[PDB]
C-alpha cells in the first residue's frame, strides 16, 4: 500500500510525444504579451515571457508589488497581484505555455530524414507534405466517391470535384488538415488490413516496404501516442531563468536568442488571433498561418531552412534543439606545473602549501573548530585567511591519510589519474614521484597536472583501494610493470654493475654489507673486477617457506652492495649479475610475481634510490668528444660514390636500364649508411686497452653515450648513428628519396643544402605527429563507446569452448616465435599432454604455472583456452573466460569494467603508430575494426563441392563457378577482372580459397567461423602493433571483437519476425526459453553477423546514451514516437543523469536495486 | 532516372563522402539551405537500406 | 593498509566490495559510535577500518550481525514506551 | 559534348538560365538577366583583376 505522490527514488525515465492537455498540466499560465521586463521599472510585465505570477518572483521571498515581505506568507498569493511568493529558484522550474490559433507542425517530426508525419500517414515529405499545408494545394480527407483518400488536388480540381459532388466528402487544407487526416487515420484497422494485403501472393519484390511500415505502425500503436499530437496546438514555454536577461556591466542587458523566438510566435500567433475576428482576407489571414509557422519551426528547431535572424547578429538564433545538440567544471581541485621529487616514495606527491591551504579549506575550519582556538566557523574563516602558524600544523593533521588524485591533460588509458598521499611542499609547484612518471606519459618540459581532492567517505577509500599508484604496478595493457625505473635510475644501475678487470680490483673477498665498507672507503675501485664474496640466498619451493643458501660467487663491488637492496626472495645476484638495460624492469617483474605487492613497492623505491644516488656519484656527461667518428667514414663515402659514379657512367652509355638506375643506387647509399653505422658501432662499443695484470685485454667502451644507449635511458641505434655516423637517406616533399643522402653529421659541421633538405623531415614529422595524436583519440572514442557497457558479472559461468591459443609463428618462411600469450587463462579443460593427465579443467594458467608449460617440452604448442570471444554469458562477462591481466595479480573482480579499459589500453600507444598488400598503421587498425570489405575481395567457396564452369559469361558475365555435390547448387559471380586459382573439376571444402587475395571478415565469419575471424582480426590488428613495436594482450581486442559481434540474424520460423536482424542477447535467453516452453517448433536458428564498431555503437537499448554520441535530433525523435524508456542499466546514460555508476564500486547497489524491480 | 542513378551508382560510397559534387548534379534552383540536410542524413548511420530509403522518399 | 590494501582483497573477494565494507566501518567511526578495535597510532578512520580487516576482524557477515545485535538491543530494551504508545490507538 | 548538354540555345536562354543559376526567387527578366551578367566579369564595381 505505497503508492506516494513525491519526489522520491525513481526506476526509469520515459519518452513519449505529449497532448495538448500534458502541456496544460505544466501550465502555470500563459504567456499571451511579447514584453519582457519594464523599460523604466525593470519590472516583469503582466502577461510577458517573464511573468512574476505566472513562473516565479524576482526575489526570494518578497512579492512583486511589496505587499507581503518576509517568511510570513510563504504559502499564501498575494492579494493585489497572484504571485506565490516561495523561492526565486521556482523561476527557474516553473513552465507555462502558448495556446496557438490555427494548428502548427511540430518541425521534427516533420521533417527529420524520415516523414514521421508522412510515413505514418504514407505521404511524401517536402513534395506533398509541403504543398498541402503551406496553403497551396488542398488535400482530401477520405471520400466515398471518385476521389481517394489521399490525393491531392488544385483549387480549380477542389471546386470541380465540389460541383460533381460535394457537402458528403469535405476536406480541408492547411495544418488542421493534415491533423484531421491523422486524427482520422485509424492504427487498428489498418494494422489488420495491412498485414493481410502485404502476404498476399508476393516474392521478394515487396516484403521490403511491407515488414517496414508495419513494424513501424504496430510500433506506434503500441506506443500509446495519439496522432494527434503529431502536430501542436499548445506550445509549452521554457522557464525564464534559462534564458534569462540579465543586466551586464553598467547597463548592456543579456538575454537569451529564445527570448527572440518566444517574442516572434507571441506576436505572429496575436496578429492571427486578431485577423480571426476583424475582416478576414483568404490570403491574408493564411499567410500569417504560414508566418506563425516559421515563428514555431523556428523556435523548435532552427536547423533548417534558411536560418532566421535578426537581433543585429549577422549569426543565427540558438533555438532549444540547438542547445541541446552536438566541460563539467567541479569544486575541490587545482592545477599547476609539476616537478620530479626524487626523496619522495612511490605513493606520495609534493602539495604546495597554500594550494593545499586553499583546497582542504572547509575541513580545516571543521578541525579548527573541532579542537579549539576558533570561536566559530567565521573565526576559522578568519584564522587561515591570515595564515596564522598554528593552522598550518591543523593542515598536517586534516592531509594525514586523506588522498589526493593527480590528473595529467592527454588521459590516454586508467593510469591518466592516480591517487597519492599529500605531502607539504614549501614552494608554489607540484612534486611528483619519477617512476609514475612514466604512466602519465608526462615530461618536465613545463607541462602542469590538476589535482582533485575526493570529498566522500568512500571517495577517499576508492582513492587508496583502486587508485592509489601502490596499486597500479603493472600496466593495464600488457602485464609487465608500469613503475619501472626510467633514464637517470636505470643509468646509475647500469653503473653499478659493467665489469671491469683490475683496476684497484683483485679479488678480495668479505661478507655482503661490509663490502659497503670497502667503497667508501676508498682502496678498491667499483667497476672491478670481478672479485668474489659470500652471498647469501634465499628460495623456497613446495611447502614454500624460506630455505637459506650461503655460497661464494664472483661477483663486482656494485652488485655486492645493491644486493642490499633486493627483498628477502628472489634468486639473488644472478639478477645483480646482469647489468642494467630491459632485466632492470625483469627483476621488478619477477619480485611482483614471487613475493607481493608492498615488497615490489619498496624494492622500487629502493632500487629508485639507489639508481639515484650511485648515478649522480658516478658524473656521467656528454662532451663533444664522448661521440667518436669513425676514421673509416671517408672512405666508405669515396667508395660508395665511386660505385655510383661507375652506375651514372653506365647509365650514360645506355647499358643498364636508366628507368630505375636511382634506386640501384640508393641501395648503394642504403648500402654505404650500413657500412658508415656498422663501422661507428664495432669502434664505440668495445675499444679500450686497460692493463690487466700482464697488459693487454680488450672489453666495451666506458663512453658515455655508449653507456646511455646500452642501457635504455634515452638513447638508440639511430640517434647515436645520426651524432656520430651520419643521416641516410632523406624524404622529399615528392615522397621521393634524394639521391644524395646527408654525408655529414651532427658531430660535424651541416651545409645548408642537407639541412634545407632536412627540414621537410622535421616539419612533416611534426605534422604527423599532430595528426596522428588526435587520430588516436578519434579512434578511441569509438571504441570505448561502443564497448563502455559490457561488465564481469553472474561471477563465473559455464562452458568449455574457446580459442585454441597458439604461438603466432611467422616463422613459416622468417622465423619469428612468441608463446608468451597465454597466461593467467582460464583453461578450457584438461588440454591433454604427451601420455596421460597434467592440466586441470578450469585451472588459470599461473605465472609459475605457464613455466611448467616448458617442462612439457616444445612438442605442446597448443592449449585450448576460455574466452570473451565466447563464453555462454548474457548481458557480461565471466570472469574465467576473461583472464586476470591488471594491476592486480589475481582474475578480475567481479563487476569491474572491462570495456573502458580494453578501449583504453587499445587506443593508448595509438599516439606511435605510423599512418601508412600491406597498409600497416593506425588506419588498418580503423579498418580492421570497422570491419571493411577490402579494394579486392578474394572469394571462398560456401558449400564443399565440385568446381565448374557455369556457362562461360552468359549475362551478362564474366565468368562463373559452380561449386555442387551431394545436393543443390550455388552459382557465384567471377566478373572476369582478377583471375582463379582452382580448376575445373577439381573439388573444394567449405570455405576454400577461390582468388588468393585479400580477406573479408564478414565472408570468414559468416561461413569460416567466429572462432576463425576473431583469430583473423586479433592475429591482423597485432601483426600492426609487432612492427610498431607496442606490446597489448589479445583480450581486450578479444573484448571489443565480443560486442563487435553484438547482434545477428536469424532465418527460419519463431516468436522473432524472421527477417529482422536482432543481438544474440535477446535471441540466446529467448532460445534456451523456448525448448522447454512450449515448443522448439516456435522459434527459429540465428546466424552470427559481423558489424563495424561504429555500426555496432549505433544500436543501443537506452535512447538517452543514443542522445549522447549519434545525432540527437534524430534519436530523440524516433525514441519520442514509440514510448521508449530508458530502464537502465547502461554506464554512459548513467552518467549525465548524476547517479552511481552500474559497475566497481557500484554493482552491487545496481544488483539490489535490479532485484527489487521485480515487485512491480 | 538520372538522379536515382547518379546518386547511387557514383557513391560507393565516395570514400570520404564527397559532398561538394552530386549537390550541383541537382536540378531546381540551387544554393538552398533545405536541401543541405535531406543528403548529409542518407549517406551514412543507416548505410544500405538508408540508400533505398532515399529514393522511396 | 597505507599501501595495499592487496592484503585486504584476498580476504574479501572483489576489492570493490572491500571499499564498500570498509567505506561502512569508517562510517561508524568517524560519526557516532567510535570504538576502534586496532591501535588508533594517530590514523584517520580511512584506514583504521583497513587496518581491522587486515586484522582479521570486521567483515561484512560481522558488522551486519553486530548490526542485527544493535537493533535488538535499542528496540527490545526500550519496548515499554512503544507498548505504551500501541495502547495510544487502541 | 558540352553543346550536346547544354540546354540553352541563344542569347536570352542563356541569361536567364544563369540568371536563376545565381539568384533563384524573382522572376528572370530582360534588364535583370543582362545586368546581372554583365555586373560579373564585365564591369569594374562588381569586377576587378586588379
Ligand atoms: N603494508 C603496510 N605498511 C604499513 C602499514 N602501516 C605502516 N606501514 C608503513 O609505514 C611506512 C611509513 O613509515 P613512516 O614513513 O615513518 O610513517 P609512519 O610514521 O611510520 O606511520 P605509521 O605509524 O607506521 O602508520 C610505510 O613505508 P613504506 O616502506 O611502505 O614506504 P617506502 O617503502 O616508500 O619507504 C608503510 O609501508 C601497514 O598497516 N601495512
Ligand atoms: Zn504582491
Ligand atoms: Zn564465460
Amino acid at each position: 500500500l505505497k503508492a506516494q505522490t513525491k519526489t522520491e527514488e525513481f526506476d526509469a525515465i520515459k519518452i513519449a510525444l505529449a497532448s495538448p492537455d500534458m502541456i496544460r498540466s505544466w501550465s502555470f499560465g500563459e504567456v499571451k504579451k511579447p514584453e519582457t521586463i519594464n523599460y523604466r521599472t525593470f519590472k516583469p510585465e503582466r502577461d510577458g515571457l517573464f511573468c512574476a505570477r505566472i513562473f516565479g518572483p524576482v526575489k526570494d521571498y518578497e512579492c512583486l508589488c511589496g505587499k507581503y515581505k518576509r517568511l510570513k506568507h510563504r504559502g499564501v498569493i498575494c492579494e493585489k497581484c497572484g504571485v506565490e511568493v516561495t523561492q526565486t529558484k521556482v523561476r527557474r522550474e516553473r513552465m507555462g505555455h502558448i495556446e496557438l490559433a490555427s494548428p502548427t507542425a511540430h518541425i521534427w517530426f516533420l521533417k527529420s530524414l524520415p516523414s514521421r508525419i508522412g510515413l505514418l500517414l504514407d505521404m511524401p515529405l517536402r513534395d506533398i507534405e509541403r504543398v498541402l499545408y503551406f496553403e497551396s494545394y488542398v488535400v482530401i480527407e477520405g471520400g466515398m466517391t471518385n476521389l481517394e483518400r489521399q490525393q491531392i488536388l488544385t483549387e480549380e480540381q477542389y471546386l470541380d470535384a465540389l460541383e460533381e459532388f460535394g457537402d458528403e466528402f469535405d476536406a480541408k487544407m492547411g495544418a488542421e488538415a493534415i491533423q484531421a487526416l491523422l486524427k482520422s487515420m485509424d492504427l487498428e484497422q489498418e494494422c489488420e488490413q495491412l498485414r493481410e494485403e502485404l502476404n498476399e501472393t508476393n516474392s521478394e519484390t515487396k516484403r521490403k516496404k511491407l515488414t517496414k511500415r508495419i513494424k513501424l505502425l504496430e510500433a506506434f500503436v503500441q506506443s500509446g501516442n495519439k496522432p494527434e499530437w503529431m502536430i501542436l496546438t499548445v506550445l509549452p514555454v521554457l522557464p525564464p531563468d534559462l534564458r534569462p536577461l540579465v543586466p551586464l556591466d553598467g547597463g548592456r542587458f543579456a538575454t537569451s536568442d529564445l527570448n527572440d523566438l518566444y517574442r516572434r510566435v507571441i506576436n505572429r500567433n496575436n496578429r492571427l488571433k486578431r485577423l480571426l475576428d476583424l475582416a478576414a482576407p483568404d490570403i491574408i489571414v493564411r499567410n500569417e498561418k504560414r508566418m506563425l509557422q516559421e515563428a514555431v519551426d523556428a523556435l523548435l528547431d532552427n536547423g533548417r531552412r534558411g536560418r532566421a535572424i535578426t537581433g543585429s547578429n549577422k549569426r543565427p538564433l540558438k533555438s532549444l534543439a540547438d542547445m541541446i545538440k552536438g566541460g563539467k567544471r567541479v569544486d575541490y581541485s587545482g592545477r599547476s606545473v609539476i616537478t620530479v621529487g626524487p626523496y619522495l616514495r612511490l605513493h606520495q606527491c609534493g602539495l604546495p602549501k597554500k594550494m593545499a591551504l586553499e583546497l582542504f579549506k572547509p575541513f580545516i575550519y571543521g578541525k579548527l573548530e573541532l579542537r579549539g582556538l576558533a570561536t566559530t566557523i567565521k573565526a576559522a574563516k578568519k584564522m587561515v585567511e591570515r595564515e596564522e602558524a598554528v593552522v598550518w600544523d591543523i593542515l598536517d593533521e586534516v592531509i594525514r591519510e586523506h588522498p589526493v588524485l593527480l590528473n595529467r591533460a592527454p588521459t590516454l588509458h586508467r593510469l591518466g589519474i592516480q591517487a597519492f598521499e599529500p605531502v607539504l611542499i614549501e614552494g608554489k609547484a607540484i612534486q611528483l614521484h619519477p617512476l609514475v612518471c612514466a604512466a602519465y606519459n608526462a615530461d618536465f618540459d613545463g607541462d602542469q597536472m590538476a589535482v582533485h581532492v575526493p570529498l566522500t567517505l568512500e571517495a577517499q577509500l576508492e582513492a587508496r583501494a583502486l587508485m592509489m599508484s601502490t596499486n597500479n604496478i603493472l600496466s593495464p595493457a600488457n602485464g609487465e610493470p608500469i613503475i619501472v625505473p626510467s633514464q637517470d635510475v636505470v643509468l646509475g644501475l647500469y653503473y653499478m654493475t659493467r665489469d671491469c678487470v683490475n683496476a684497484k680490483g683483485e679479488g678480495m673477498v668479505l661478507t655482503g654489507p661490509k663490502e659497503a665498507e670497502r667503497l667508501y672507503r676508498s682502496g678498491l675501485a667499483s667497476l672491478h673486477a670481478r672479485v668474489k664474496v659470500r652471498i647469501t640466498e634465499y628460495e623456497k619451493d613446495a611447502n614454500g617457506e624460506l630455505v637459506a643458501k650461503t655460497s661464494l660467487k664472483d661477483t663486482t663491488v656494485g652488485r655486492a652492495i645493491l644486493w642490499m637492496i633486493v627483498p628477502k626472495g628472489l634468486p639473488y645476484s644472478i639478477v645483480n649479475q646482469a647489468l642494467g638495460k630491459k632485466a632492470i624492469s625483469k627483476m621488478l617483474n619477477t619480485c611482483y610475481r614471487i613475493l607481493g605487492l608492498k615488497p615490489t613497492v619498496i624494492f622500487a623505491d629502493q632500487i629508485m634510490y639507489t639508481g639515484f644516488a650511485y648515478a649522480a656519484r658516478s658524473g656521467a656527461s656528454v662532451g663533444i668528444d664522448d661521440m667518436v667518428i669513425p676514421e673509416k667514414k671517408h672512405e666508405i663515402i669515396s667508395e660508395a660514390e665511386a660505385e655510383v659514379a661507375e652506375i651514372q657512367e653506365q647509365f650514360q652509355s645506355g647499358l643498364v636500364t636508366a628507368g630505375e638506375r636511382y634506386n640501384k643506387v640508393i641501395d648503394i647509399w642504403a648500402a654505404a649508411n650500413d657500412r658508415v653505422s656498422k663501422a661507428m658501432m664495432d669502434n664505440l662499443q668495445t675499444e679500450t686497452v686497460i692493463n690487466r695484470d700482464g697488459q693487454e685485454e680488450k672489453q666495451v667502451s666506458f663512453n658515455s653515450i655508449y653507456m646511455m644507449a646500452d642501457s635504455g635511458a634515452r638513447g638508440s641505434a639511430a640517434q647515436i648513428r645520426q651524432l656520430a655516423g651520419m643521416r641516410g637517406l632523406m624524404a622529399k616533399p615528392d615522397g621521393s628519396i634524394i639521391e644524395t643522402p646527408i654525408t655529414a653529421n651532427f658531430r660535424e659541421g651541416l651545409n645548408v643544402l642537407q639541412y634545407f633538405i632536412s627540414t621537410h623531415g622535421a616539419r612533416k614529422g611534426l605534422a604527423d605527429t599532430a595528426l596522428k595524436t588526435a587520430n588516436s583519440g578519434y579512434l578511441t572514442r569509438r571504441l570505448v563507446d561502443v564497448a563502455q557497457d559490457l561488465v564481469v558479472t553472474e561471477d563465473d559461468c559455464g562452458t568449455h569452448e574457446g580459442i585454441m591459443m597458439t604461438p603466432v609463428i611467422e616463422g613459416g618462411d622468417v622465423k619469428e616465435p612468441l608463446r608468451d600469450r597465454v597466461l593467467g587463462r582460464v583453461t578450457a579443460e584438461d588440454v591433454l599432454k604427451p601420455g596421460t593427465a597434467d592440466i586441470l579443467v578450469p585451472r588459470n594458467t599461473l605465472l609459475h604455472e605457464q613455466w611448467c608449460d616448458l617442462l612439457e617440452e616444445n612438442s605442446v604448442d597448443a592449449v585450448k583456452v576460455r574466452s570473451v570471444v565466447s563464453c555462454d554469458t548474457d548481458f557480461g562477462v565471466c570472469a574465467h573466460c576473461y583472464g586476470r591481466d591488471l594491476a592486480r595479480g589475481h582474475i578480475i573482480n567481479k563487476g569491474e569494467a572491462i570495456g573502458v579499459i580494453a578501449a583504453q589500453s587499445i587506443g593508448e600507444p595509438g599516439t606511435q603508430l605510423t599512418m601508412r598488400d600491406i597498409t600497416g598503421g593506425l588506419p588498418r587498425v580503423a579498418d580492421l575494426f570497422e570491419a571493411r570489405r577490402p579494394k579486392e575481395p578474394a572469394i571462398l567457396a560456401e558449400i564443399s563441392g565440385i568446381v565448374s564452369f557455369g556457362k562461360e559469361t552468359k549475362g551478362k558475365r564474366r565468368l562463373v563457378i559452380t561449386p555442387v555435390d551431394g545436393s543443390d547448387p550455388y552459382e557465384e559471380m567471377i566478373p572476369k577482372w582478377r583471375q582463379l586459382n582452382v580448376f575445373e573439376g577439381e573439388r573444394v571444402e567449405r570455405g576454400d580459397v577461390i582468388s588468393d587475395g585479400p580477406e573479408a571478415p564478414h565472408d570468414i565469419l559468416r561461413l569460416r567461423g567466429v572462432h576463425a575471424v576473431t583469430r583473423y582480426i586479433v592475429n591482423e590488428v597485432q601483426d600492426v602493433y609487432r612492427l610498431q613495436g607496442v606490446k597489448i594482450n589479445d583480450k581486450h581486442i578479444e573484448v571489443i571483437v565480443r560486442q563487435m559481434l553484438r547482434k545477428a540474424t536469424i532465418v527460419n520460423a519463431g516468436s522473432s519476425d524472421f527477417l529482422e536482424g536482432e543481438q544474440v542477447e535477446y535471441s540466446r535467453v529467448k532460445i534456451a526459453n523456448r525448448e522447454l516452453e512450449a515448443n522448439g517448433k516456435v522459434g527459429a536458428t540465428y546466424s552470427r553477423d559481423l558489424l563495424g564498431i561504429t555500426k555496432a555503437s549505433l544500436a543501443t537499448e537506452s535512447f538517452i546514451s543514443a542522445a549522447s554520441f549519434q545525432e540527437t535530433t534524430r534519436v530523440l525523435t524516433e525514441a519520442a514516437v514509440a514510448g521508449k524508456r530508458d530502464e537502465l542499466r547502461g554506464l554512459k546514460e548513467n552518467v549525465i543523469v548524476g547517479r552511481l555508476i552500474p559497475a566497481g564500486t557500484g554493482y552491487a547497489y545496481h544488483q539490489d536495486r535490479m532485484r527489487r524491480r521485480a515487485a512491480g | 532516372q538520372s538522379q536515382l542513378k547518379l546518386l547511387v551508382t557514383r557513391g560507393k560510397e565516395q570514400g570520404y563522402l564527397t559532398y561538394a559534387e552530386v549537390n550541383d548534379h541537382l536540378p531546381e534552383d540551387i544554393v538552398d539551405s533545405d536541401q543541405i540536410e535531406d543528403i548529409i542524413q542518407m549517406i551514412n548511420d543507416m548505410g544500405i537500406q538508408v540508400m533505398e530509403e532515399a529514393p522511396d522518399a | 593498509a597505507r599501501v595495499t590494501v592487496q592484503d585486504a582483497v584476498e580476504k574479501i573477494g572483489n576489492r570493490f566490495d572491500l571499499v564498500l565494507v570498509a567505506a561502512r566501518r569508517a562510517r561508524q567511526m568517524q560519526v557516532g559510535g567510535k570504538d576502534p578495535l586496532v591501535p588508533e597510532e594517530n590514523d584517520k578512520t580511512t584506514v583504521i577500518a583497513l587496518r581491522e580487516i587486515e586484522e582479521g576482524l570486521i567483515n561484512n557477515q560481522i558488522l551486519d550481525v553486530r548490526e542485527r545485535q544493535e537493533q535488538q538491543e535499542q528496540e527490545a530494551a526500550e519496548l515499554q514506551a512503544v507498548t505504551a504508545i500501541a495502547e495510544g490507538r487502541r | 559534348e558540352t553543346l550536346r548538354v547544354d540546354p540553352t540555345n541563344d542569347r536570352l536562354s542563356a541569361l536567364v538560365e544563369i540568371y536563376r543559376m545565381m539568384r533563384p526567387g524573382e522572376p528572370p527578366t530582360r534588364e535583370a538577366a543582362e545586368s546581372l551578367f554583365e555586373n560579373l566579369f564585365f564591369s569594374e564595381d562588381r569586377y576587378d583583376l586588379s
